[PDB]
């Protein structure tokens, strides 16, 4: 036979992979930066035209597998991986590129959550999905996704950068190159994100309480962890601002919004034949949330919100576990789909062909078949 | 030599002749899971059944395949059958004659269809189907006795005399604990508890059997309960919820004595049984007081024997000495009686072979099954 | 005192009130919870943001709205305290609890604790001299003038069918499933979730409600209409969000008649409906099939009555035609029935005197609850 394609829907990254590939292959930022491009073109560009994006997709895929491995994908199948909430018109436009332009043998939609389950291959599990812009707790009991148990916090990595630029735009505690306090307006997002991503260690809960105390009417924020700068302007200021981001990450201040909040929501839709199972199933996943030392703040907030009076009746006294990931950073769904597409020659029949797409041109989601 | 298979809309059992414990014991309910529209991988069985469905009860919805004898689908019933055979014994049906049961009020076309498919699908050498009550008194040790069946969805009073009996004398009301499960679930819903799926039914039937004791007069019991709420016992479910009920417990089986709880335009179990006794001989009725035999799986509740005793005690004269036969194993006793029935060679000379339907058709079902 | 008594009405989505003689409830106040979105940085503000009508239309910054009675299932009461308190405040009717007797209704299938808490408020905190609690469909019947008829209606989050002849109804024959418009709003936003739009809080929920009751209809052939093609008209928000919808603009019967296709466990209005009708007297059932009181404050879409007719045709004993009843607006009929109710001799034999409440309370509440 041959290998296959393994690509997921990532606002920041859409890696490619083969069938049963053991080990990562190549990660590239989802935006498309071309010749004479002042600012690269993203992927999450909805209610935008289809021909320009169509073209971008064509040449980007073109050079993508070129500089990946220069393979001829008109020979092997594709494993499409989803990320819900995206308009199907967009997804089908991708399909339009694939089949009506490149004519690959067959393609096949798939859920990222499935591959995450495939990392352990068990039947029932919680979903600790933490994507790039939103999160999702849509458990997979018996290897089956739990429909109404959904929710998403539009405050992911991109919004985290927005928070960073907000905080640092408020105070330029760096020097000239004498301090240049908010002199210019544009920011080096790559540098900002380098500082951010290269310094993401989560702090203690007590430290977050100190931040809360600093909100209204402070105990030693340094030794502060934040990564060097450039542009002849480097500094050593409070890196505790990232912990402030961790605090605003979970807001109960007349908002009551957190990850545990969605777990509670799931619990509300959960029936008794799901509760203890999920208490066992303390699935530990999440894409952009690669947060170092987040177990502390995380677990503490979990076992901090268990004590909520309106939720002890719902919870009782439920203990949890740590369903450790054998995979890596975000390779979870990537390699999950890789090995998942390995011997799925059987499911190659389930992989939508261009043949049927000629006379069809449509793939149905929850619609009238 | 044989193939003993006790049946039931819930409890379906199996084994062979001479065996004392039923090899097959499982809920004969059909589980149908939440087949949704989005994609999924690695699959599952189309519809798990009973224990198979109970294993994954969170999606599987064990709806009833039978309804007081009204089998919904024969196909699903056969799926239950086939898998149960190739689940418990894994033996082919051509080995020995089968043994199954049924009860009256059933249109003859059902038992005909039943046996018809039993020869179709299975091609057994011979076969046989009977009445549970026969095995009940048969395992009891009498040829003269009145019993009553209280299964999951059945109720029937059978008076026997030296083996002889009368269909006019044998009365029947196919109503049982399932109705009580509905009543109990809705009243606990009134108490403030959510109940939507079939798992709700399972948990409530569970605790239902765990708490349906039998007191005497709900007026004074209710007065004591409202007085002292100590009887209102607590119980914590698999989920953190812990309910407290005291009346509910024993007052749920009071509907058996009173259709008023459901408004059924019917009579109490005691007076119904009394009328069954009334359709007899003045001498043999006395023997019914002597042969006060009790059966039914939904009669595993303590206190009702004394209740029913007191009922008829108020009904019948003092000279009518009550002698209640109360076996606490009546549930499995039918299967056991089937094994004992499968042990008497003469009965095993009497059969329902292939050629009978092949030539005779299904009329021999009417004159041979019983 | 012989003043005009206060007639408070209810509602999971739209709650009303009035007096015995009002022909119009002066306020079409919805059932919700005004709150802050964030911790107000400065103390001494609009405490809890208890906003009503224009006060709710005043600002939107720290303003998170909720429901204090989810789908009829009320959980907390502090919101209710402030809501009722606002009504008691001299901006609604400018009267007192003591100045006028109070009439009120209650939704069925509820624990007694709700009644307990409410009466505790009305007599402890506020002081009603004579109160009452009734149903809703009865009042709608009085508004329609019928005293018989298969009553049917559906609120904002509660649906219920009650078979009635001269007011008589069997509790067994009475059916009710509490799921309506609120979840339809939840699914409208879920449709747009698939379409990728703004999803952060209750503001969008309000928007979607305006869509649901404004930029939404119901078709008749979802398979055909799904396979058809439109250009999907848009709307303009305060931002002017020109957003297209399509099938999702009318994908509601897959929640009304087919909610199970959302991997859910339900039946369908018509099913439960017909079942409840089937619980009655077959011939009286047939007669009442010609007079089926149809209502519903959320069932405000064209063509859906035809879809119901299709369900009827699939379920009625064919050639016994039952055409479409198309009552467009269904809200104040209950309020009207309550006004007519308290306006008659009714409340004189049907009040709840504060004195009797002081003597017994829940005892009196339930001894006079029927
Ligand atoms: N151990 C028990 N204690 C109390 N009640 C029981 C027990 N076992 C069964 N029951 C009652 O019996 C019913 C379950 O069905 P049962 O055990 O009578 O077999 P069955 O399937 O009814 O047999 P058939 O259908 O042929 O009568 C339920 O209504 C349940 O309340
Ligand atoms: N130690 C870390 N802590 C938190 N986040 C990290 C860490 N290391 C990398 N990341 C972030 O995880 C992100 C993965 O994003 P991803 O979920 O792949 O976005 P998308 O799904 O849109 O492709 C990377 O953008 C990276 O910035
Ligand atoms: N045009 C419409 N389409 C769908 N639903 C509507 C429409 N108009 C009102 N509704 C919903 O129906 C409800 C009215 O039903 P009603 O019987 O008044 O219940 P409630 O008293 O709980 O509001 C309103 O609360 C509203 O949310």
């Amino acid at each position: 036979e041959k290998t296959a394609v393994v690509i997921d829907l990532g606002e920041a990254f859409t890696k490619c992979g083969f069938a049963g590939e053991t080990g990562p292959r190549c990660i590239i930022p989802s935006v498309i930066k071309k010749a004479g491009m002042p600012k690269p073109i993203k992927v999450v560009q909805y209610n935008i035209n289809t021909e320009e994006l169509y073209s971008y997709l064509k040449e980007f895929i073109h050079i993508l597998y070129f500089r990946h491995l220069l393979v001829n994908p008109r020979d092997r199948r594709v494993v499409v991986i989803e990320s819900v909430l995206c308009p199907s018109h967009f997804r089908e436009t991708l399909t339009r590129v694939l089949f009506k332009y490149f004519e690959v043998p067959s393609v096949l939609l798939a859920p990222s959550h499935l591959m995450a389950l495939l990392t352990l291959g068990i039947n029932s599990a919680m979903v600790l999905d933490c994507g790039y812009r939103e999160s999702l707790v849509l458990p997979i009991y018996e290897g089956i996704p739990v429909l109404n148990c959904w929710g998403a916090l539009p405050l992911g990595g991109k919004a985290l950068h927005k928070e960073l630029e907000t905080q640092l735009l408020e105070q330029c505690t760096v020097d000239t190159g004498q301090s240049l306090p908010s002199v210019m307006g544009s920011i080096p997002e790559g540098v900002l994100e380098d500082i951010k991503v290269r310094t993401c260690f989560v702090s203690d809960l007590t430290r977050g309480l100190k931040i809360q105390a600093a909100k209204f009417n402070r105990p030693s924020p340094p030794p502060n962890v934040d990564y060097p700068l450039d542009g002849e302007k480097i500094l050593h200021v409070l890196g505790s601002i990232r912990d402030s981001v961790v605090e605003i990450l979970f807001e109960q201040d007349n908002e009551e919004k957190s990850v545990a909040t969605l777990i509670l929501d799931s619990l509300m839709q959960c029936p008794i034949d799901t509760r203890k199972q999920l208490a066992e199933n303390l699935v530990i996943i999440g894409g952009t949330s690669m947060l170092p030392g987040f177990l502390h703040r995380l677990l503490a907030e979990i076992r901090y919100l268990v004590e909520k009076p309106k939720y002890k009746k719902t919870l009782g006294t439920k203990t949890f576990r740590i369903h450790t990931p054998p995979a890596k950073a975000n390779c979870v769904a990537w390699l999950g789909g890789a090995i998942f597409g390995a011997l799925q020659d059987i499911l190659g029949s389930r992989s939508v062909s261009k043949e049927y797409y000629n006379q069809t041109g449509r793939i149905p989601d929850w619609c009238s078949l | 030599a044989a193939l003993v298979v006790d049946n039931g809309s819930g409890m379906c059992k199996a084994g062979f002749a001479g065996d004392d414990a039923p090899r097959a014991v499982f809920p004969s309910i059909v589980g149908r899971p939440r087949h949704q529209g989005v994609m999924v991988g690695m699959g599952q069985k189309d519809s798990y059944v009973g224990d198979e469905a109970q294993s994954k009860r969170g999606i599987l919805t064990l709806k009833y395949p039978i309804e007081h004898g009204i089998v919904t689908n024969w196909d699903d019933m056969e799926k239950i059958w086939h898998h149960t055979f190739y689940n418990e014994l894994r033996v082919a049906p051509e080995e020995h004659p089968v043994l199954l049961t049924e009860a009256p009020l059933n249109p003859k076309a059902n038992r005909e269809k039943m046996t018809q498919i039993m020869f179709e699908t299975f091609n057994t050498p011979a076969m046989y189907v009977a009445i549970q009550a026969v095995l009940s008194l048969y395992a009891s040790g009498r040829t003269t006795g009145i019993v009553m069946d209280s299964g999951d969805g059945v109720t029937h009073t059978v008076p026997i005399y030296e083996g002889y009996a009368l269909p006019h004398a044998i009365l029947r009301l196919d109503l049982a604990g399932r109705d009580l499960t509905d009543y109990l679930m809705k009243i606990l819903t009134e108490r403030g508890y959510s109940f939507t799926t079939t798992a709700e039914r399972e948990i409530v039937r569970d605790i239902k059997e765990k708490l349906c004791y039998v007191a005497l007069d709900f007026e004074q019991e209710m007065a004591t309960a409202a007085s002292s709420s100590s009887l209102e016992k607590s119980y914590e479910l698999p989920d953190g919820q812990v309910i407290t009920i005291g009346n509910e417990r024993f007052r749920c089986p009071e509907a058996l004595f009173q259709p008023s709880f459901l408004g059924m335009e019917s009579c109490g179990i005691h007076e119904t049984t009394f009328n069954s006794i009334m359709k007899c001989d003045v001498d043999i009725r006395k023997d019914l007081y002597a042969n006060t035999v009790l059966s039914g799986g939904t009669t595993m509740y303590p206190g009702i024997a004394d209740r029913m005793q007191k009922e008829i005690t108020a009904l019948a004269p003092s000279t009518m000495k009550i002698k209640i036969i109360a076996p606490p194993e009546r549930k499995y006793s039918v299967w056991i009686g089937g094994s004992i029935l499968a042990s008497l060679s003469t009965f095993q000379q009497m059969w329902i072979s292939k050629q009978e339907y092949d030539e005779s058709g299904p009329s021999i079902v009417h004159r041979k099954c019983f | 005192i012989a003043n005009q008594p206060v007639v408070i009405d209810n509602g999971s989505g739209v709650i009303k009130a009035g007096f015995a003689g009002d022909q119009i409830p002066k306020y079409c106040f919805p059932n919700y919870v005004g709150r802050p979105k964030h911790v107000r940085v400065m103390a001494g503000a609009l405490e809890g943001d208890i906003f009503i009508g224009p006060k709710a239309e005043e600002h939107r910054g720290l303003l998170s709205i909720r429901y204090p009675m989810e789908h009829g299932i009320v959980k907390d009461w502090n919101d209710m305290e402030r809501i009722w308190q606002y009504v008691y405040s001299k901006d609604q009717l400018q009267t007192f609890s003591e100045e006028h007797p109070v009439l009120l209704t209650e939704a069925p299938l509820n624990p007694r604790k709700n009644r307990e808490r409410a009466a505790e408020v009305f007599f402890e905190t506020f002081n009603v001299p004579a109160l009452f609690i009734s149903m809703q469909a009865v009042l709608s019947l009085y508004a329609t003038g019928r005293t018989t008829g298969v009553v049917l209606d559906s609120g904002d989050g509660v649906t219920h069918a009650v078979p009635i002849y001269e007011g008589f109804a069997m509790p067994h024959s009475i059916m009710r499933i509490d799921i309506a418009g609120r979840d339809v709003s939840r699914f409208l936003r879920l449709y747009l979730r698939k379409e990728g739009y703004d999803f952060h809080s209750s503001s969008e929920f309000e928007i979607v409600k305006a869509i649901k009751e404004r930029a939404c209809y119901l078709s008749i052939n979802p398979q055909k209409d799904e396979t058809l093609e439109t250009e999907k008209a848009q709307y303009y928000l305060p931002d002017g969000s020109t957003i297209e919808i399509g099938p999702s603009r009318f994908r509601a019967p897959e929640l009304l008649f087919r909610p199970d296709l959302i991997g859910e466990e339900s039946e369908g209005i018509h099913e439960v409906l017909v079942f409840a009708i089937q619980k009655s007297d077959m011939d009286l059932r047939r007669t009442l099939f010609s007079n089926i009181v149809l209502s519903g404050g959320s069932t405000l879409f064209k063509g859906f009555g035809d879809r119901l007719l299709s369900e009827v045709k699939k379920l009625a004993p064919k050639d016994v035609k039952i055409r479409i009843s198309a009552p467009q607006e269904r809200l104040y009929s209950t309020w009207i029935g309550g006004s007519i109710l308290a306006s008659l001799d009714t409340f004189k034999k049907m009040w709840v005197s504060k004195k009797e409440y002081e003597e017994d309370g829940a005892r009196s509440i339930h001894r006079k609850t029927f």
